[PDB]
């Protein structure tokens, strides 16, 4: 009503992973439920102008964060970590194609709306949420040698004393070295505020 | 003077300690039944 | 291994939005507010007040210069004390 | 819109066999006119029936011509390749 | 091992004098001692020749062929313009 | 790794003047580019120092050949 | 073999390098980089048409140099011995 | 026809290469071609300003100083008027 | 009014339109592609959490 | 070799003296408190002497914080150590 520009920060994703323990597709459904609830009350505040101030992850004004472990990312920043780890990926178009009812066919290497190859999951799920779930599960579920092997396979290096830490502090260190700092939040604020 | 135990060992020790170990997960279980509440009730001459 | 960009390229990237003066290898120096930067030092400027060493003073808008022809670049003094220059000792 | 990649443009020019005039690198008065026959990843173009034209330094008109036949020019010596559209 | 590197290796093994025309307007008659993949060369008993135009009292005279002798020389492959094995 | 592509998406399909070596000017409309700054433009007009504009149509300039660029719109 | 390894084995010696710009610097080499960048101590440099200048040290990039001449007593056979491991 | 196949077919045959410096030409039997477009030729003769400077023999030329290359069969070294 | 799936694809095109047809390079995979989602100790890990 | 007061020679003959702050892999050097000195040879002819004297006049301009690409960088020499 005061027309201050508004951006969304979905918080406490560890509750999706560790409290609710819902599968990654249900995590996507929960995320979309929260985002549509926010946009629904935005639309009901002023009728007819809900499209002007739409909050949705593909625009870059929704930042998924877990503040206990201390990581935050947008879709653009997550595609940026893809572009850093592999190279030659258009971050803007990929972040556009990440969210929604977009399904990823790996054999055709394409984006559709129905599963063409009979088992293709969502683009957001397959590229974003299942890596986070696998990171969480393998960080709290593996011994220190297996953890060292896995995190070195991705490229994350820790001092050997830190591999034997408590699960919560080890989790914080692993997520800190994986996601990195809060640059995604800075980008979100600069672009949308 | 210091110990570290793997996840299977800690899980097994947690399972063996069932008759004693506490099943409370939520801290909101201790609403108005914590130390600060007892000290407030002591200072006010009331008893929860 | 992880690719490490240079500190000077990082200082160029952090100079966006402030007025800088870029002198190319052709003897022409343009001073203006930088609007973008790239890892290959291909910078685009908006204010671009150009002075050519033959004595040609002019003004242009939205001029992009590749890093190959760029000879020298001078940025604002505040970036002299930037967070990049601190020696991180972990 | 649809972007035109330089490799796609070179492939279209080779498939259409259209005439191309290339002003050389560091030489505004030196051009090569021919038909594109093949291209490589290092921008080295082999062109059949190539003719080298040296332009006049004053009036910027073609002064001398010499047909070198089917030749090959590296990408480092090529500056400006323009497709001369034939009057069909 | 089969292109111009083979010819350079053969010239180095034969210790035959070859003439290298360098893009700074120079010529070098020398025996090849060592070579690299980037055309970097190390040679022994090098005679370097050049043409210098003497300008005496503002008048450009006839050019003179100046020559110098170097025991060991190292020439980069970037500055090499032409090479001829003799 | 692979070099980053130049930021010229906003410059696509727009009137642009490119200054290239030999003090040459090209006024045209951007049609495409590459990672190595190989620019392909349509309706190109070449200008020498004499101020004469010669139409060429579809032209291509290499990354090393391109020196400066400026949007005309 | 790598000529950079030979140049590193040829370091700590007094040489004279003429660059592509016509400047010639003579002095004792202090360090040699794998990209042929050589830093020399007790340098005396002469540019194209300028008077010579003596400096304590001078670093020249591996791209700007044109031709280097070392002393005649250099053990070229010893410096050309293959010491790197076979890949 | 790719430039690599053209250079492979031009091997063991007379070719003329025009350099980028001094407008010099070298006509001779091409012997060896490398992946970096390094040329080694035999029975090479050099010409400067459309005038034959003379035969040199086995000539090794790097790709940096080479401007254009063509077949020497049916090609006249004199400049057309 | 303007759906994301409609502005990205176009009504009922389902697949991407062939004029653009964005594809990823062959190297690009999800980060923990080979690693399975759930170790046999993950139940125990969240029970101890 | 950082934080040492040095003078670098450009490919165009211009000298730049200042405190070297940072260097990169491609020798692109960022230096602060830069002073660009150009030694231009000028033939000054006196009104009484017919022989024109060629003097290397040094024109110095302060630039401040400047980053220079390594392709145009030629050589550098240390002037003064850390202060
Ligand atoms: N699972 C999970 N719990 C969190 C996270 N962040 C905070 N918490 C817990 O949630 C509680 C609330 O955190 P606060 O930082 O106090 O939130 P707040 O916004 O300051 O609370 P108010 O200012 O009163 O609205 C804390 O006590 C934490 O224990 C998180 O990222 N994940």
């Amino acid at each position: 009503l005061e027309d201050i520009p508004l951006t969304l920060i979905i918080n406490k994703m560890d509750r999706l992973i560790l409290e609710l323990k819902i599968p990654p597709t249900d995590a996507y459904f929960k995320l979309k439920h929260v985002i549509e609830e926010v946009n629904t009350v935005i639309e009901n505040t002023i009728p007819g102008r809900g499209e002007s101030k739409r909050l949705s992850p593909e625009k870059g004004n929704v930042l998924f964060a877990c503040t206990s472990m201390g990581w935050c990312f947008t879709l653009q920043s997550f595609a940026k970590m893809y572009s850093e780890s592999y190279g030659g990926v258009n971050v803007e178009e990929f972040a556009r194609r990440l969210w929604g009812d977009v399904y990823f066919n790996p054999k055709k290497r394409t984006f559709t709306r129905k599963p063409i190859e009979e088992g293709a999951k969502r683009s957001f799920v397959n590229f974003v949420m299942e890596p986070i779930y696998k990171l969480y599960s393998h960080t709290i579920s593996e011994g220190p040698e297996d953890l060292k092997r896995t995190l070195s396979k991705l490229g994350i290096f820790l001092k050997p004393s830190q591999y034997k830490a408590d699960p919560k502090v080890l989790m914080k260190l692993v997520c800190e070295q994986f996601f990195g700092p809060s640059t995604a939040f800075v980008d979100m604020v600069i672009k949308h505020i | 003077k210091r110990w570290n135990l793997t996840l299977p060992q800690m899980a097994n020790l947690y399972r063996l300690s069932e008759p004693l170990v506490s099943d409370v997960v939520d801290p909101n279980y201790f609403y108005l039944f914590e130390l600060k509440s007892f000290l407030t009730a002591k200072a006010l001459n009331v008893a929860l | 291994m992880t690719s490490s960009i240079g500190i000077p390229i990082k200082l160029l990237n952090e100079a966006q939005g402030h007025i800088v003066t870029l002198e190319l290898t052709t003897g022409q120096t343009y001073r203006g507010k930088l609007i973008e930067a790239e890892d290959n030092m291909n910078v685009q400027l908006k204010d671009i007040t150009v002075t050519a060493r033959d004595g040609r003073v002019s003004h242009l808008e939205q001029i992009y210069i590749r890093g190959s022809h760029v000879r020298f670049f001078i940025v604002p003094d505040m970036l002299r004390n930037a967070p990049m220059f601190r020696s991180r000792n972990v | 819109r649809v972007l035109l990649p330089p490799i796609n443009f070179l492939f279209r020019l080779l498939q259409q066999r259209t005439p191309v005039q290339i002003w050389l690198y560091e030489q505004l008065a030196i051009r090569i006119t021919g038909v594109i026959r093949g291209f490589d990843e290092f921008m080295n173009l082999v062109i059949d029936d190539a003719v080298e034209i040296k332009l006049s330094p004053k009036t910027n008109e073609p002064e001398s011509k010499r047909p070198l036949g089917q030749i090959l020019l590296k990408g480092d010596n090529i500056s400006l390749i323009q497709a001369l559209s034939g009057s069909a | 091992a089969n292109g111009p590197l083979s010819l350079l290796q053969t010239a180095v093994r034969s210790h035959t004098q070859v003439l290298i025309s360098v893009r700074s307007g120079r010529k070098l008659l020398a025996r090849v001692k060592a070579f690299d993949r980037h055309c970097n060369m190390i040679l022994e008993n090098v005679k370097e020749m050049w043409t210098e135009t003497p300008v005496t009292n503002g008048k450009k005279g006839r050019p003179v062929n100046k020559d110098r002798f170097i025991s060991k020389m190292f020439l980069r492959g970037d500055s090499v313009v032409i090479v001829l094995l003799s | 790794m692979a070099p980053a592509q130049p930021e010229l998406k906003k410059y696509l399909d727009k009137r642009l003047f490119v200054e290239l070596n030999g003090s040459r000017r090209v006024i045209g409309v951007l049609r495409g580019y590459d990672v190595f700054l190989n620019i392909v433009l349509d309706d190109a007009v070449e200008e020498r120092p004499n101020g004469e504009k010669v139409k060429l149509g579809m032209v291509t300039i290499r990354g090393n050949s391109v020196v400066i660029l400026e949007p005309l719109e | 073999m790598k000529l950079v390894r030979f140049l590193m084995k040829c370091a700590n010696e007094t040489v004279t390098i003429e660059l592509k710009n016509g400047a010639i610097v003579h002095g004792t080499i202090a360090s040699v980089t794998p990209k042929m960048d050589t830093a020399l101590r007790n340098v005396r440099y002469t540019p194209k048409g300028e008077e010579p200048y003596s400096v304590e040290s001078l670093t020249v990039r591996g791209n700007t140099i044109r031709y280097y001449i070392l002393p005649d007593s250099l053990p070229l056979d010893t410096l050309l011995i293959d010491d790197a491991p076979k890949p | 026809v790719n430039p690599r196949p053209f250079l492979q077919d031009l091997v063991n045959q007379d070719v003329i290469v025009r350099l980028k410096w001094g407008q010099t030409e070298y006509k001779g039997r091409l012997v060896s071609i490398d992946s970096y477009m390094n040329i080694q030729l035999a029975n090479t003769e050099e010409f400067i300003n459309y005038k034959s400077t003379g035969h040199l023999g086995q000539v090794l030329i790097r790709c940096n100083n080479v401007l254009w290359v063509t077949a020497a069969a049916g090609k006249q070294m004199t400049p057309t008027e | 009014t303007v759906s994301h799936e409609d502005e990205l694809f176009g009504k009922g095109n389902i697949e991407e339109p062939e004029e653009e047809a964005f594809v990823l390079p062959a190297a690009v995979e999800p980060f923990f592609a080979d690693e399975e989602l759930e170790t046999e100790d993950t139940r125990s890990a969240i029970e101890l959490w | 070799y950082i934080n040492w007061r040095m003078r670098v020679t450009l490919n165009d003959g211009r000298q730049m003296t200042g405190q070297m702050l940072a260097f990169d892999k491609h020798m692109n050097l960022v230096l602060a408190d830069t002073e660009e000195f150009r030694k231009t040879k000028r033939m000054q002819a006196k009104p009484n002497s017919s022989t024109t004297q060629t003097l290397i006049q040094e024109e110095k301009r302060t630039l401040g914080l400047t980053i220079v690409r390594g392709a145009n960088i030629i050589a550098l020499s240390v002037e003064s150590p850390p202060p």
